C-alpha cells in the first residue's frame, strides 16, 4: 500500500506501506488438580507476556 | 551592416567575449544527462535545456 504520495517520477519521493501479520500457533495447555478436576478449553491464555517480549525485542 | 563600424563596437565585442568566457568557465567538471534527462537527487548535473536556460538568463541580464 501507499503512505501518501507515490507518483513514480524519478524525483518524488516515492513514500510506501506494507501491511504485514503475525500470527502465533501456540499450545494451550489446561491444568489438573488431582482431587479430579479440570480447566476447560476455553479458559483464559496469556497473552500480554506474548506481546511484551514480541514488543520488547522490536525495540 | 554598420555592426562593426566603431572601433568601440569591436571594443565592446571583445569585453563581452571575455566575459561570457569567464562565464561559461562554471561549466565545467559536471554530468550533462541528455537522453533520460532526470538528474538524480544529490549530483552535479545538469542537461541542455538548462544549459540554454541559464545562458538565456545571463545574457538577458547582461543587455
Amino acid at each position: 500500500d501507499t503512505s501518501g504520495p507515490a507518483t513514480i517520477a524519478g524525483n518524488s519521493t516515492i513514500n510506501l506501506r506494507d501491511d504485514f501479520i503475525v500470527e502465533f500457533n501456540m499450545k494451550k495447555e489446561r491444568y489438573r488438580d488431582r482431587k479430579g478436576g479440570e480447566t476447560p478449553f476455553f479458559s483464559y491464555y496469556d497473552y500480554e507476556s506474548i506481546r511484551d517480549r514480541l514488543f520488547n525485542s522490536m525495540i | 551592416n554598420a555592426t562593426f563600424r566603431d572601433a568601440s563596437s569591436r571594443r565592446l565585442a571583445a569585453a563581452t567575449g571575455v566575459a561570457l568566457a569567464e562565464f561559461l568557465q562554471q561549466f565545467n567538471g559536471l554530468a550533462v544527462f541528455t537522453k533520460n534527462t532526470n538528474i538524480r537527487t544529490g549530483i552535479i548535473g545538469t542537461n541542455p535545456r538548462l544549459m540554454l536556460g541559464k545562458i538565456r538568463k545571463w545574457a538577458q541580464d547582461n543587455v
